[PDB]
């Protein structure tokens, strides 16, 4: 009923754990926060910002129409201030 | 022809139900 | 005192079945939670309440309960004074602390049992005399309460009557229906379409009158149970245990939970469409009204208008001949309402009144109730599932009905569960089949 | 030999068993779940479906999804380093590259997982009836997320990974394939619904035919983890159902195999039906019905009613559901009943 | 005779009957026999029914051009609504069959009997000295029948909107429901499939695990089932070997070792899930529908950015717009 | 793709003169439009009379012209039929009938201008959607 | 016993825990984005 690993109960209870994780856990949180709040996430995944779905006048959708020249076609969609 | 076929199968299932319930193998204990 | 050697943690409250003292604390602490909610919620509702705006458009379910009793409202359900709402809220909220006090006390300080610290309050589940006596006590307490309503209605102000002659207004009832033939007649009424059983009450005279009968009957049975014991059959039929009694009351609440669901959904009188929303049928009726009113002004003869099916675009006949509204609204031809009745004749909707007795207040009433049907989403978006986000609204009649059905249902399950255990507990096998004496093994084989 | 030493290490009894299978399972399984959780929050479906599909855009747990690639892509594997994305990651994301990522990875993850079942069973020395059972979920994923779109024009018509994105996949199959009218599908629900019955009825039967092995009411503690006697009266259970239902089990070994057969067989039947939907070989109509309905304008069944619902679904959804077709349906051509 | 009535009560309650006709049985058996006989006759030979009360008869019987898949027993007319429509309420049977008379006779008898069937599932358990609550598990499928045949019609104000008694008729009930209530986007329904999927899942789980961990007592060319005799003392499978395997599949503590804790979960999960799905239909019977995320996410200018929720709405519109063609005269469907 | 003041420029009166609203006014109007209009005029339609919508073109061919701030504002005080040959304040929300339509009591002239502006700005943004019904949803 | 620290379990746990909170932090920030 037991294996080598240190029983979670002990670790989650050990003061040393929290001394570590009171630093680590919030760190990742603030990091993830900054990832969004700095607008970096938008560029990493090409996700459009609220003002970047259409052009000002245009009401059409930037649908990719061919596979091989898709990447080129996509870049052209960003050109029209989209 | 179709109606007949549908009722027939249905009637056959109901017939089965009867035999399944009242003409099953008697469930014998221990010494089986 | 009580731990794993009695019940499991997730069945903890069952360790209190034979601890009258602590078992009293629970019921008193619990009763505080109910008063607490009623109080704290009323103040919450009032804090958001907007006077010059319909109550059903604000998610109110307690303030409209107060409005019905003739408090802070006037002509057409117009909100006059918000003080009675504030009062009812704060008074309750206060009483919750008092009850909560005793609750906490009896559960962690006071005697863990009552039988010794007071033989009057202490009790035995199998003591058929004490049980029917305690039952007799509550049967009176509830009885006086029923008269508390009668008093408010006849003396202390009245109730909100939507059927008011001059139009919906707070009216003092000074003629309660006491005729038993009429009163108890409701119980002999069908529960289907048309004959609506208890929910079919359509005037405050019966409401007040009925409560007079209940109040007396309740106290009467209250005294009866004080001064008696269960008979012969009464003892050889029921199961006498702490759980059994619970079960009996569980199914009772379930049944009342279902009745309440239909009441708030169908009834117009004790649930005013002015404070709550328009009832389901009422709203569909209103649409037929609205477009009958419109098209008629465009020069259409509603009486002879032929719809797609050739049935009657605006007006048609009921299965028994009455003139009713057309369309899918043919299912709601059993609807009665203050705004609609003046158009009704001895044979149903009168074509002459329809033709030139339509009043402006009726037209906008129909328009109002039409655009406020009890249709909405979980996230509170009024309209059909295909509607667009804009109108944040879900009729209070919808909230109450759904909520109280779920509760009613689960209580019917709670019933089955606790009644099934009680029967097994009594006879003594609620903990498993006796390995040695296995009953089935003593019965002949059917094979 | 290093092999047997590598083996030794892998097959070591840890908290989370690795094993040979683990070399395939854990990498894929993690990337699959990771890829979903990634796209779910960050990646959009604007350039592929004209849809918002991430938390970053404002979608919630229900409306989020990792949408399929465009119809232009075809059945392209959409490799990160493929002709489409051309090594670019951002482009890859915008072209719905994460879908084929999740799909293909997850697919192998399902292979590894069953292998794990096989591998662990062998070690523990138990029969592999857990692996046989797991074949049904495989067939479904394979048939629906792979075989089906492979029969259509592109990956675009495969079910997109997401809550709402799956609901439209349901409504689509109704409108276009009349999927509910398919016999293979009916067998499907019959297996799942009937399987969810066996699960329920057997559990309740056992808990309420138990022997008394303790003095407490909470009979959970009163169980012997080390076999010995039967914890519940199989004999009493038999006589019970034999009198309320007329038929009853009397052979635990069959009863449990039956609990394996029913749900596994159902899912397999539902798979075959979908395999037929790939070639659009659906069970849409009844020829005898249509012929009478044409000649006779007064003949109406619940079957005819449904088809009218399908026509409505197709007409009103197709425009925004199939952008690549550039559909334009004038108001007057839209099929509508009266008033509505 | 010790006493006729006393003997009567002893025969009814008798546990020596091939089929336990209980006290609930005294109500169940007649009601169920009336329901089934009327059904079978209807499904085969009943004439078309004006379900929507718009004088547009819908034939759903075999003899009238239907087959098993299409055939159904059509709900009562919408002109009747929630009114009680027994045979003795019609001028003739011809009128009774036209207005969907049989439907009420069936559903009322069924729901009544099916309730007593639950009541009987307690009684026999009582007479046999076994624990109750088996009927409590049956309360979930029953509450669904109630929700679909009684609660939804009550809420919607007509029995014509209750689920038809047939295959294709059931499909119609769903498609239309989805249009008007958006059931797929409702938590209770989602909990329903969760119990149903999980059920089938767990049913396969347990089923496989147990049958895979059977103790050897059979030949190589002999049915492994014969390795069990009806009325055994000891167990027929190694539950400790089962836990050993499944405990390694995921991880030990995420595996059952208590057969009683196992079978409780096996029973709890589907029953609770179906309970919610039953409450879902009962809640949406008062038009408290699923989440409405139509036109939620919009861009910086105000343009509507569609989601899958919007794509669902289009499909829903088509259903709404096309269902019950000639039944509507007014813009809003509020009935 | 944003709500520029170029978009928030709507005709003030019949004589061509225009007015430019602010993002504060828009939101305020949009909120007020939900408060006292959405009930019947959700998405630019009219539930109690689908024949007349809130399309700018429809408001233009109205009598008097209601396709400008001044027009709509007047309407919200003294509403008429499409030909203007009949006052309908009794069965339609308005200032001179706030006793009948409580929602209109709070509403002040600032609110009226905001609501009026909202009706003119929405079609500029939504387009065909604003006018049509379920078809364009 | 003298338990170790870094183990295979430790690795696994972190492969899920570390990204999770990083995402939970990211999503939490999204609740303030507008237009
Ligand atoms: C008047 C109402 C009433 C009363 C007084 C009791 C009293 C009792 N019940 Mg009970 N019961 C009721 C109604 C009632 N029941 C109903 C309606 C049902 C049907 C669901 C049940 C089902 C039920 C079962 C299945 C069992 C009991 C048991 C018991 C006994 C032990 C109490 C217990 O387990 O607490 C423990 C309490 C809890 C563990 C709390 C449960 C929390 C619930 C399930 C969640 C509620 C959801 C909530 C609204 C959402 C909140 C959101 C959250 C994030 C905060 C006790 C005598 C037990 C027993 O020993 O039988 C005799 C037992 O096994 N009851
Ligand atoms: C309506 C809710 C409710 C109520 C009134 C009670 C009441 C009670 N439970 Mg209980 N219980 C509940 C829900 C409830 N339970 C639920 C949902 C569960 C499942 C988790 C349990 C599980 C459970 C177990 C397992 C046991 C009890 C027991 C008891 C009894 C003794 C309490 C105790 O040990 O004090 C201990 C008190 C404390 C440790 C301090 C708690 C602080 C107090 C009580 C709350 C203060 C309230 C408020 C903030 C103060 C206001 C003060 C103001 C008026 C001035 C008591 C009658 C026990 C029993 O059978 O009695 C012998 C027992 O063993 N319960
Ligand atoms: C049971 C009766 C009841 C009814 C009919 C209502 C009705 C209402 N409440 Mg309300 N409320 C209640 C009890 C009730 N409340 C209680 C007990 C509390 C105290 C917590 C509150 C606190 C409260 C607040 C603070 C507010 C309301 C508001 C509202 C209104 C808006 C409804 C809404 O948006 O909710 C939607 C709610 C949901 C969709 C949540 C549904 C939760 C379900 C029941 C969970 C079921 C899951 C199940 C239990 C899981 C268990 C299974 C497990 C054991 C396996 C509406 C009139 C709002 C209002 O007035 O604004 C206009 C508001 O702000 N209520
Ligand atoms: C369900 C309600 C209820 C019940 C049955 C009991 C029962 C009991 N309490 Mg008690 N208690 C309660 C609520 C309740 N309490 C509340 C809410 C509080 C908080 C204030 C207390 C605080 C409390 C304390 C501090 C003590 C008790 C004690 C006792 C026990 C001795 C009897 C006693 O003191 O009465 C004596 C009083 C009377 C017989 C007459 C009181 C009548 C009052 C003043 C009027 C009540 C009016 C009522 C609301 C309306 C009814 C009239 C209507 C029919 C027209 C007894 C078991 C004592 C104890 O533990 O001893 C064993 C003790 O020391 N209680
Ligand atoms: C909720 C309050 C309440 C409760 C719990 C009880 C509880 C009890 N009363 Mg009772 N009683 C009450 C109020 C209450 N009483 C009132 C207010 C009065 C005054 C009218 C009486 C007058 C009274 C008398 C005269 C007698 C009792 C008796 C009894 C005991 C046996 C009851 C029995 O076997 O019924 C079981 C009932 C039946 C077997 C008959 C079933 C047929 C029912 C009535 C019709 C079908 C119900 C249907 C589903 C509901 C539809 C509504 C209907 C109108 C259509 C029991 C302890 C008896 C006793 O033991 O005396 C001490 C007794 O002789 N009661
Ligand atoms: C063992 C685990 C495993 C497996 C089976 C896969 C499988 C796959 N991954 Mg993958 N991946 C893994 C772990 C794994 N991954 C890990 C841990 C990561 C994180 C770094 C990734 C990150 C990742 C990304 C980012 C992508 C994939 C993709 C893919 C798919 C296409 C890859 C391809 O073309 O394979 C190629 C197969 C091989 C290279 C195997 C060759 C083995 C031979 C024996 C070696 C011979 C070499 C020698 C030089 C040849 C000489 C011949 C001479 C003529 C030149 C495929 C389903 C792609 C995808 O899903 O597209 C949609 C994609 O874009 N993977
Ligand atoms: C492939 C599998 C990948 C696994 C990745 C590791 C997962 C880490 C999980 C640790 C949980 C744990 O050990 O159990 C935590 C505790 C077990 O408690 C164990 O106690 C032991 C005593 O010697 C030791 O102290 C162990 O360290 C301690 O974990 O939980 C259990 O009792 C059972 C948990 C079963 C959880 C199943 C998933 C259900 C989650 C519920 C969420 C719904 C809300
Ligand atoms: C009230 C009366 C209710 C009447 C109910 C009628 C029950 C139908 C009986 C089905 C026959 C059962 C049978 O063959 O297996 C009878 C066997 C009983 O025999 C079993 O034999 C096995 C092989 O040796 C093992 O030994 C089992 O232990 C032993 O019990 O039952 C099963 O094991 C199968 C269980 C599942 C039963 C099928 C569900 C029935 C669903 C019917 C739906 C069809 C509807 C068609 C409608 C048109
Ligand atoms: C036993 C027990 C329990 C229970 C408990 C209870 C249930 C309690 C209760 C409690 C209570 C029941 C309490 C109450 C309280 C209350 C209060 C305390 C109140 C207050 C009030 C006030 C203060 C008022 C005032 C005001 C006003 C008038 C207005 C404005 C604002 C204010 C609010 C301020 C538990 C489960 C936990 C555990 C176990 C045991
Ligand atoms: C794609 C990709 C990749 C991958 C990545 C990864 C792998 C990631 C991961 C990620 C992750 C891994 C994430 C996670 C997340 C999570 C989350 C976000 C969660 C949340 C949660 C929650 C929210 C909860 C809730 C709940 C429940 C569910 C139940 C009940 C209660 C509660 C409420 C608590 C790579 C780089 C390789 C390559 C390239 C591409
Ligand atoms: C089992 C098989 C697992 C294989 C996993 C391979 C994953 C790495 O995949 C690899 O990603 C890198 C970027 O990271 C791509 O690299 C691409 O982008 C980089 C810049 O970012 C360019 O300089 C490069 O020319 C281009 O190919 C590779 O084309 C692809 O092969
Ligand atoms: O029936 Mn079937 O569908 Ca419930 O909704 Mn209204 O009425 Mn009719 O319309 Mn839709
Ligand atoms: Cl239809
Ligand atoms: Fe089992």
């Amino acid at each position: 009923g037991t294996t080598g690993e240190r029983p979670f109960s002990d670790i989650i209870t050990s003061v040393r754990y929290w001394v570590i994780h009171s630093i680590t856990i919030p760190a990742l949180f603030i990091a993830g926060w900054l990832f969004v709040s700095t607008g970096l996430a938008y560029d990493v995944f090409g996700t459009p910002r609220p003002d970047s779905y259409y052009a000002q006048e245009q009401r059409s959708i930037p649908l990719v129409t061919d596979r091989f020249e898709a990447k080129q076609q996509v870049e052209t969609f960003l050109e029209q201030l989209k | 022809m179709e109606t007949i076929t549908y009722v027939f199968i249905f009637a056959c299932i109901i017939a089965l139900f009867f035999f399944a319930i009242f003409f099953r193998e008697p469930p014998r204990i221990t010494k089986k | 005192d009580q731990e794993s050697s009695g019940f499991a943690w997730w069945a903890g409250n069952a360790r209190l079945i034979n601890l009258s003292g602590k078992l009293l604390g629970a019921h008193v602490a619990h009763a505080g939670l109910i008063v607490f909610w009623a109080g704290a919620m009323t103040l919450f509702e009032l804090a958001h309440f907007i006077p010059e705006k319909p109550m059903y458009e604000q998610g109110l379910i307690l303030i409209p309960h107060i409005a019905t009793l003739g408090w802070g409202v006037g002509p057409g359900g117009e909100v006059v004074d918000t003080f009675p709402f504030f009062v009812v809220g704060v008074v309750h909220l206060i009483s919750s602390a008092v009850l909560g006090f005793g609750g906490v006390y009896h559960a962690i300080r006071g005697p863990e049992t009552l039988e010794e610290y007071s033989s009057f309050f202490g009790y035995d589940w199998k003591d058929k005399n004490k049980m029917t006596t305690i039952l007799g006590f509550h049967l009176i307490v509830l009885g006086i309460g029923a008269l508390l309503l009668v008093a408010k209605a006849m003396f202390f102000g009245g109730l909100y009557d939507t059927w008011a002659p001059g139009g919906g207004d707070v009216r003092v009832i000074t003629n309660p229906t006491l005729d038993p033939r009429v009163i108890f007649g409701y119980l002999l009424k069908s529960p289907f379409g048309g004959e609506g059983w208890i929910v079919s009450v359509n005037n405050l005279e019966d409401v007040v009158g009925g409560h007079i009968w209940i109040g007396l009957i309740c106290i009467a049975g209250g005294i009866w149970h004080i001064l008696t014991t269960p008979f012969g059959w009464a003892r050889r039929a029921f199961i006498w245990s702490g759980e059994a009694y619970l079960s009996y009351s569980l199914g009772a609440l379930s049944m009342m939970g279902f009745i309440a669901t239909c009441f708030v959904w169908f009834n117009n009188t004790v649930y005013p469409s002015e404070f709550y929303g328009p009832t389901g049928p009422e709203a569909s009726q209103a649409q037929a009204m609205t477009f009958l009113i419109r098209d008629q002004k465009l020069g259409a003869n509603v009486g002879s208008a032929q719809g797609p099916t050739g049935l009657g675009k605006y007006l048609m006949r009921s299965p028994t001949g009455e003139i009713i509204f057309g369309g899918e609204t043919m299912r709601f031809w059993d609807f009665r309402g203050p705004w609609l009745e003046p158009l009704r004749g001895p044979n149903g909707l009168d074509l002459n009144k329809i033709k030139n007795d339509i009043q402006p207040w009726q037209e906008r009433r129909a328009a109002e109730y039409m655009t406020h049907a009890p249709l909405g989403s979980l996230n509170s978006v009024g309209g059909v599932a295909t509607e667009i986000n804009s109108v944040n609204f879900v009729s209070p009649r919808s909230w109450l009905a759904t909520s109280h059905f779920v509760l009613a249902f689960f209580f019917l399950v709670g019933h089955l569960w606790h009644a099934g255990r009680a029967r097994a507990a009594a006879a003594g096998f609620e903990k498993g089949i006796d390995r040695e004496s296995e009953p089935v093994l003593s019965m002949p084989s059917l094979d | 030999g290093w092999f047997d030493i590598l083996d030794d290490w892998l097959k070591r009894d840890r908290f989370v068993f690795v094993g040979w299978s683990g070399i395939l399972l854990f990498p894929c399984a993690y990337l699959a779940l990771g890829g979903w959780l990634t796209g779910t929050t960050f990646v959009t479906s604007w350039y592929t479906h004209g849809l918002a599909s991430s938390y970053l855009e404002g979608c919630n747990f229900l409306t989020v999804a990792v949408s399929t690639p465009a119809n232009s892509m075809g059945h392209s594997l959409l490799l990160l380093w493929g002709p489409e994305a051309q090594g670019d990651f951002t482009r890859w994301c915008q072209l719905g590259g994460l879908w084929t990522f999740i799909a293909l990875h997850g697919a192998f993850g399902l292979i590894g997982f069953m292998l794990r079942q096989f591998e662990i069973a062998r070690l523990v020395g138990v029969r592999p009836y857990n692996a046989i059972a797991f074949s049904a979920p495989i067939a479904v994923f394979v048939s629906v997320f792979l075989i089906y779109p492979l029969g259509q024009s592109s990956w675009f018509f495969a079910p997109s990974f997401g809550v709402a994105a799956i609901f439209r996949f349901l409504l689509f199959f109704q409108g276009f394939h009349n999927w509910t009218l398919n016999p293979f599908h009916m067998m499907g629900v019959a297996g799942v619904l009937g399987g969810a019955l066996l699960c329920a009825i057997h559990g309740a039967t056992v808990e309420n035919t138990l022997f008394q092995d303790g003095e407490g009411a909470s009979t959970f503690r009163a169980f012997n983890p080390t076999q010995a006697e039967e914890t519940y009266s199989m004999v009493t259970a038999n006589r019970f159902w034999s009198q309320i239902f007329g038929i009853a089990f009397s052979n635990k070994r069959w009863l449990h195999f039956f609990m394996l057969f029913v749900p596994v067989t159902g899912l397999w039947m539902s798979a075959i039906g979908v395999v037929g939907l790939a070639l659009n070989l659906r069970s849409y109509d009844f020829i005898s019905q249509e012929i009478r309905a044409a000649e006779d304008p007064e003949f109406e069944t619940f079957y005819t009613k449904n088809l009218l619902l399908n026509e409505g679904i197709r007409a009103w959804m197709a425009p925004q559901d199939q952008p690549h077709e550039n559909f334009v349906f004038p108001e007057e051509v839209l099929p509508r009943g009266n008033a509505l | 005779s010790a006493n006729l009535w006393e003997r009567f009560c002893n025969w009814v309650t008798s546990t020596d009957n091939r089929l336990y006709v209980g006290w609930f049985g005294v109500i169940m058996i007649p009601t169920l026999l009336a329901a089934t006989i009327c059904f079978v006759i209807a499904f085969i030979a009943a004439p078309p029914v004006d379900i929507d009360g718009i004088r547009e008869p819908v034939s759903g019987s075999l003899l009238y051009g239907n087959n098993i898949i299409t055939g159904a027993v059509v709900p009562s007319s919408n002109a009747i609504g929630l009114h009680f429509y027994p045979i003795w309420e019609a001028a003739s049977l011809d009128e009774w069959l036209y207005n969907g008379g049989p439907y009420q006779l069936i559903i009322f008898h069924f729901l009544l009997g099916a309730s007593c069937y639950m009541g009987r599932q307690w009684e026999l358990s009582y007479r046999l000295g076994m624990r109750p609550w088996i009927c409590v598990a049956y309360s979930a499928p029953l509450a669904s029948a109630f929700a679909v045949f009684l609660i939804y019609p009550i809420g919607q104000g007509s029995f014509s909107d209750g689920m038809p008694l047939g295959i294709s008729g059931t499909f119609n009930f769903m498609i239309v429901f989805q249009a008007e209530h958006n059931i797929l986007m409702h938590p209770f329904h989602q909990l329903g499939v969760a119990g149903v999927f999980g059920g089938a899942l767990f049913c396969a789980m347990h089923g496989s695990l147990v049958t895979s961990s059977l103790i050897r007592e059979t030949t190589e060319t002999e049915s492994a089932n014969y390795g069990y005799k009806f009325g055994q003392e000891e167990e027929t499978y190694n539950i400790v070997a089962a836990h050993g395997y499944f405990g390694r599949l995921i991880f030990q503590y995420a595996s059952f070792n208590n057969s009683r804790s196992l079978h409780f979960f096996l029973a709890a999960w589907p029953v609770v899930g179906v309970w919610f799905t039953a409450l879902g239909i009962s809640t949406m019977a008062f038009n408290l529908n699923g989440f409405n995320f139509n036109h939620s996410v919009i861009d910086a200018k105000g343009n509507v950015i569609n989601t899958w929720a919007d794509i669902i709405n289009r499909a829903n519109l088509g259903m709404e717009v096309m269902h019950e063609r000639n039944a509507h005269n007014f813009p809003l469907d509020l009935a | 793709a944003e709500l520029t003041p170029e978009v928030l420029t709507v005709p003030l009166n019949s004589e061509g003169k225009t007015i430019t609203l602010t993002e504060k006014q828009y939101l305020e109007g949009k909120r007020l439009f939900q408060y006292a209009c959405a009930s019947c005029h959700v998405g630019g339609i009219t539930k109690t009379n689908p024949s007349l919508d809130l399309r700018t073109e429809t408001l233009a061919l109205a009598t008097p012209p209601r396709d400008n701030i001044e027009g709509l504002v007047d309407y919200m005080k003294n509403p008429t039929t499409y030909d203007g040959e009949q006052e309908i304040a009794e069965v339609h929300p308005s200032l001179r009938s706030a006793d009948i339509f409580p929602k209109m009591r709070n509403l002040t002239e600032k609110d009226l201008v905001a609501i009026a502006g909202h009706i003119l700005v929405e079609p500029k943004i939504l387009g065909d959607k604003w006018g049509g019904g379920k078809v364009y949803y | 016993v003298s338990y170790p620290i870094f183990t295979v379990r430790w690795v696994a746990v972190h492969t899920l825990a570390v990204p999770t909170i990083f995402f939970l932090g990211a999503i939490a920030a999204m609740q303030f984005i507008q237009r």
